[PDB]
């Protein structure tokens, strides 16, 4: 048995939560703050830009956490800390 | 009240709900109907 063998599979399972929980967390987090910009220009028709400003707003702070974890992800699966 | 429709003319956002606000309406629209009422038969009276 590698050693190395058991530290890419530990590795790579911890990758798969990483990229689970950060596609889980966009996805319903950009979906509520879709369906807050829905309701306010179904509301209002011309409430476009002042909109999508703060809809803007909160979909980049949900992407920076998806693109956290998907950085850390890459961490984990191309150069796997305590590997040797 | 027979209802009076024509085609067309931001919506209106109603709370709590439409439905209440014309209940709670509809016996205020008829004071103020009778109350035109009345002013009017004063003029008339007068």
């Amino acid at each position: 048995l590698d050693p190395n063998a058991i530290i890419t599979a530990g590795a790579l399972i911890g990758g798969g939560l990483i990229m689970g929980g950060g596609a889980i967390g966009a996805g319903i987090g950009d979906g509520i703050a879709g369906n807050a910009l829905i309701s306010g220009i179904a509301r209002q028709p011309e409430a476009q830009g002042r909109l999508f400003t703060p809809f803007f707003i909160t979909v980049g702070l949900v992407e920076a956490a998806y693109f956290i974890n998907l950085a850390f992800m890459a961490l984990f699966v191309f150069a796997t800390p305590g590997l040797q | 009240m027979e209802v009076e429709y024509v085609g067309e003319v931001t919506l209106y956002s109603f709370e709590p709900d439409p439905e209440t606000l014309f209940d709670a309406l509809l016996p205020r629209y008829i004071a103020t109907r009778v109350y035109a009422a009345l002013l009017e038969a004063a003029a008339s009276e007068s």
